[PDB]
Order: structure tokens, then C-alpha cells, then sequence
């Protein structure tokens, strides 16, 4: 469907929050759901690439490990 | 008068709950659909370990969180303490995520 | 009789008198050339050798190259880059 | 034994030969394929080719025939993917794209 | 015949033998001297020490017997040169430092 | 039963009861823990790699290792690591 | 007694300069500034001419790269003069300090 | 012992009219000057380690490329 509408603008907000925003623009709803996009789209790519050579139909967690620490984004916890 | 408190306030005790908390801040399945959306731009059909997902969800949240942190700062440069598209856009061109 | 340090200059001439055959190069645009060459060279070896140890693999195989070359270079770039590749191996295989 | 090239059989300039032996003395792997240094010369021809072509180009509007850094900076920092490639990569005697910011204009 | 654990041999506790192996076979050389992988596991019990320290601390201080990646997240976030080691480390449930900028606080 | 999975994290707890002999640690952290070690694995076996390459070397060395650990920690945290790095090399030849 | 408006010959300067690519920090007095901070570092320690210039170029790359952040962040707080405050908020997002 | 004051005001100057500046505070070139000063500082610390563990007493091209390369301040035309 359309799943992106789904990063409600509460949640949104919740994330401002632990970042230390006291006020929000309207605008920035539609911003933040577009650079989300944008991350989960570069991050999925290299790692669905890391699951395709290992010729399997299931992403692992070293998959999007593998891919954060490509793009400059290391993850402690999931292995690796 | 009913009682209420002002504008920036609840905000301010919004921000030490969740600066105080560790818990994910997006709701766990409409993520996962988002992912798996995502996902079939580049293949069909695909599966995902549930830890695979998590550690997107950490990965997603970790980073706008340190964005805003970035964003805020550039509305601050500006003397406001209202985020707008403009203080993000500057983030991401001075970060290099964007020319 | 001095070291005897390798380039890859030569290379650079052929290629740009087959784009530009009227067309030269300084030594300092050599310069830049040959250290693109080396960057690009340590960037698909590396993500070809992780591709490689992350499947428990001992060989790089083209795969791992395309695989790297894929993960590293951007939309178009990547998509022509694979197709030289995948070109210049299958005229390797024939010729002999 | 006759004499030929492998570049000369996968058709490339880029030495086969120099990149299979840089790859194994590298310290990449235990074993390479005889695919790899071809695929791998390949690459390294075409990206110095795109690049070489725009070059190139950039080299004649400034009514010159010899390439300089300028060129290849003019040439890069133009092209979107180029550019994103070379991010984090500085090119000697390059400079920057001419740009200036449109409120730092007079009216 | 008796066969003493190289990693008693350097009073390590981080395993000397898993180290020269792990390096062997990662690709990074042909060849490994036999102190190299005692200096390495020794650097990693050390920065291993040096974060389960002041995490250790993180935890008596939020009044906790384990400790959770937050602890973790205090303790490397808090002191500085650690804090640089992990410039670009992402810590799973690990959340950030409490921090409002000045401006934003209220008018008392 | 199942395949074999290594680790570092049985180092960790006997490193954290010498350290912190009344404190446990949870999945989650034991975890980061591990993430980190390997990490860090990675990035001075990478440097001392690269140290041995560029100067012709086919041997990793502790004189590689310290070096690597010289250019990767900070400077209080390299001086230590250095330090703890000596004694237990020191400490492990004198035994033989 | 021709006279310029301030900021005219500046715009001028701008194209002047960012057409060129000639290193603008005289050699000598940034040579002897690297030596001064080798000191630091080892004692008594000498330099390829090639090793110097190439410091140069990152230095004069890193800066110019800079001072196109810090200029952003002067015209995003709508002004068009560069102030410490500009350069602080660009290293603080690019992460060259906390 | 303070070259650093070497790095002329009028220097730092085309160095910002490069990067498009159009205006300049004077309490710049002090910020900027020292931003430099870490910045040369950094890459030549990791410089001379190179130098030190090749057990040279002439610092190389390749020494300063291999430690600009190190802080991802990556350079073309010097050896790389
Ligand atoms: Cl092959
Ligand atoms: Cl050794």
C-alpha cells in the first residue's frame, strides 16, 4: 500500500523529542517521511545486495548490519 | 477554568521523557510494512529475520533522532526554537548527504 | 638504476587517445588519473574481500567484483561498469 | 608458445595481468578467480574512460588540447555521479566550481 | 605434554589463540609474528575493561545490578575520548545523553 | 543439536568480574559489547594490514599492532592500550 | 579617485579566484608551520618538498570546503557576513567537535 | 615560535573568496588560523607515525597521503 502515511505525525514528533526540539513546523512531517525514505531506501539496497549474493531469499541481520557499516552508519547488537 | 499548562511546556517535559527512555519511538508493524514496501522496489518475494528488522528500526530512529539534534541547532543559528524544512536541508548539505 | 616504481600512466594514454585522440594530459592530470585508478582498485578488491569472508568464501570470484561494483558505484555508472565487466569476461572466455 | 596478451583477449588497455597480481599480493584473499582481474580491469578501463571523455571535453572550451587538473575537477564535480563517487576526494590543483550564493548579489 | 593457554603466558584473559587464528585467516597478511596477537588481545581487554568501567558505574548509579546497552550508552557517551573511538557507532537501545539547549529552558 | 556460533562475550563476564565482581549484563548489552570487540578487531588488524603493505612487509608484527593502535586510539587511550599492549608482550616472551 | 561599494570588488575577488587554482598561502610561512608542529610530534625531522605541498592542497581543500559551510550558515541566520559562531555550527554538524 | 601569525589575514581571505564569501567578521581569521592549526596538527601527527614505523627521519608524500586517506581527507595526484 502506502506505508510511509504509517510514520505518524506523533511519532514523528516522539523523535524531535529525544533529539531536543521544543517546536515543529507543519512542514516537516512530509521532510522527515521523505529523508526516512531516502535512509531505509540506500540502507535496503546494499543489504538485499549482501542477501542476493549470498544467493538466499531471507534478509538477515548482518545483511543491514553489513549495510549500515558500508554507509558510514556502524550497529552495535545485531552481530558482526 | 479547566486547568492546562502553556504552549512549550508539555514539550519541554516531552523532551526529558524521552531523552530519560531508550524504548523505539515508531510503532513496531507499520514499520515493517514500510521495510518490506521498500524491499520489493529491489526484489519480490523476500523474507525478513525479525532482527533484521530491529536493527533497521534502530538504525532508521538512531538517525533522524541525531538529524533533528543537527536540524535544531540550525534553527537555533537562526534565532528561532520552531524546526522547519530549511534547518533540515542545511543539515543534510553541510552533513554531505545531499549537494 | 633507480627504484623501479610502477604507474598505470600508459594505460591512461592508450584509453584517452581512443576518446580523444587529438587530446593529451599534464603530468599532474596523470597524477590524479593513476591515484583514481589505485582509490577505485582498493575500494572493489576490499568490498569484494568482505563479500568474500562474509560468505565464508576462501576465492574472489567476478561475482564478488560485480557484487562490489554493484554495493559502490552509483545508478548509471554501476549498470554500464557490470555490462564492460560482464562484456570484457565473456570475450576473455571465448577469445581462448 | 605463442605470444598474446590477456587484456588483448578480454579487448582492454587495462593490464589483466598487473590487477590479478595486485589482487593476490593485496592480501584480499587465499584465491582469485581468472574472471576477477578481467572483470575487475574492465571497470577500472570504463569509470577511466567516462571520466577521461568528460575531461576531455572540459579541456576544449578552454581552448586547450593537454588535460589539466582543472579539467578533470570541471569534469567530476559536473557530473552527478562522478561527483557522488568522489565525495570525500580531493583533486590537487582542481579549484571549485564557480557559484555564488544569489542573496550575496547585488540587485 | 602440559599445555599452558598462551593467554596465561600474557596473564590475558581475551583468548591469544582465537586472536592469531581470527588474523591468519581475516586476509590482513601473509604472515603474523607470534606477539602480534597477544598485543592485540591485550588492547581489546583493555578497551573492553576501560567501557565495562565506567558502565559498571552507569549501573550501580541507575541503582541496577546488570548492565543494559544505556549504561553503555552513559558511559561511552560521557567520557570523552571513548565517545570519539565510537564517532560513528550506533548503540541498539542505547538511546542519548539528556541535553536541552539553554535557550529553549523557560524564564525563571 | 545445532551448529557452532563463537564469541567474546565469556571473556567480557570474566573481564566484568574482575572489574565490577557484584554486576551482571544483560543480552541486549553483551551484545554491544561483542559488536564493539569485533569492531575494533577489524579496524587495527585493517591499519596494521595496510602499515605492513606500505612498506613492503609480509609479517604483521606487535611493532605493527602498537603502530596501528598509535594512528586508530585517541591519545590517553592510546598511551594505556600501548602500555597494556608492552607488559603483556613483555610478560609472554619472558615465560617463553 | 574611482571607489567601490563595499562588497563590489569582494564579488569581484569570488570570481577571480574560484576560476584560478594556484595554492593562496605564500609556501614558506606554511612550510615552517608544519615544522613548527612536526616538532611536537619528533625532533629534528625533515620533509619531501612534495610531501609539504600536498599539505597544502588538503589544508587549502579543507578550508575553502569550510568556509562554503560556514557561508551557508551565515546566510541561514539571514546574514551575509561569516562570524566564529558560522565555521562552530559547520564543524559541529560536519563532527569535528561536540 | 608563533608562525601560525604567518597565515595573513589577507591569505584567509582568498581562501573564503574561493569558498564564495562576500563579508568577513575579524574575529574570523584567529578562529580560522586555529581551526587550520588542528587541522595540520591531526593529519601530521598520523603523517609522522607513518614516517616513525618506516624508521625514516624524512617525512614522504606518501606518509602525508596514507594519513589524509585515514581521516577520509582522501587526495589525488601525490602518489595515491
Ligand atoms: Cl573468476
Ligand atoms: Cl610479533
Amino acid at each position: 500500500r502506502d506505508n510511509i502515511q504509517g510514520i505518524t505525525k506523533p511519532a514523528i514528533r516522539r523523535l524531535a523529542r529525544r533529539g531536543g526540539v521544543k517546536r515543529i513546523s507543519g512542514l516537516i512531517y512530509e521532510e522527515t517521511r521523505g529523508v526516512l525514505k531516502v535512509f531505509l531506501e540506500n540502507v535496503i539496497r546494499d543489504a538485499v545486495t549482501y542477501t542476493e549474493h549470498a544467493k538466499r531469499k531471507t534478509v538477515t541481520a548482518m545483511d543491514v548490519v553489513y549495510a549500515l557499516k558500508r554507509q558510514g552508519r556502524t550497529l552495535y547488537g545485531f552481530g558482526g | 477554568k479547566p486547568h492546562r499548562y502553556r504552549p512549550g511546556t508539555v514539550a519541554l517535559r516531552e523532551i526529558r521523557r524521552y531523552q530519560k527512555s531508550t524504548e523505539l519511538l515508531i510503532r513496531k508493524l507499520p514499520f515493517q510494512r514500510l521495510v518490506r514496501e521498500i524491499a520489493q522496489d529491489f526484489k519480490t518475494d523476500l523474507r525478513f529475520q525479525s532482527s533484521a528488522v530491529m536493527a533497521l528500526q534502530e538504525a532508521c530512529e538512531a538517525y533522524l533522532v541525531g538529524l533533528f539534534e543537527d536540524t535544531n541547532l540550525c534553527a537555533i543559528h537562526a534565532k528561532r526554537v520552531t524546526i522547519m524544512p530549511k534547518d533540515i536541508q542545511l543539515a543534510r548539505r553541510i552533513r554531505g548527504e545531499r549537494a | 638504476k633507480r627504484s623501479r616504481k610502477e604507474s598505470y600512466s600508459i594505460y591512461v594514454y592508450k584509453v584517452l587517445k581512443q576518446v580523444h585522440p587529438d587530446t593529451g594530459i599534464s603530468s599532474k592530470a596523470m597524477g590524479i588519473m593513476n591515484s583514481f585508478v589505485n582509490d577505485i582498485f582498493e575500494r572493489i578488491a576490499g568490498e569484494a574481500s568482505r563479500l568474500a569472508h562474509y560468505n565464508k568464501r576462501s576465492t574472489i570470484t567476478s561475482r564478488e567484483i560485480q557484487t562490489a561494483v554493484r554495493l559502490l558505484l552509483p545508478g548509471e555508472l554501476a549498470k554500464h561498469a557490470v555490462s564492460e565487466g560482464t562484456k570484457a569476461v565473456t570475450k576473455y572466455t571465448s577469445a581462448k | 608458445a605463442k605470444a598474446k596478451t590477456r587484456s588483448s583477449r578480454a579487448g582492454l588497455q587495462f593490464p589483466v595481468g598487473r590487477v590479478h597480481r595486485l589482487l593476490r599480493k593485496g592480501n584480499y584473499s587465499e584465491r582469485v578467480g581468472a574472471g576477477a582481474p578481467v572483470y575487475l580491469a574492465a571497470v577500472l578501463e570504463y569509470l577511466t574512460a567516462e571520466i577521461l571523455e568528460l575531461a576531455g571535453n572540459a579541456a576544449r572550451d578552454n581552448k586547450k588540447t593537454r588535460i589539466i587538473p582543472r579539467h578533470l575537477q570541471l569534469a567530476i564535480r559536473n557530473d552527478e555521479e562522478l561527483n557522488k563517487l568522489l565525495g570525500r576526494v580531493t583533486i590537487a590543483q582542481g579549484g571549485v566550481l564557480p557559484n555564488i550564493q544569489a542573496v550575496l548579489l547585488p540587485k
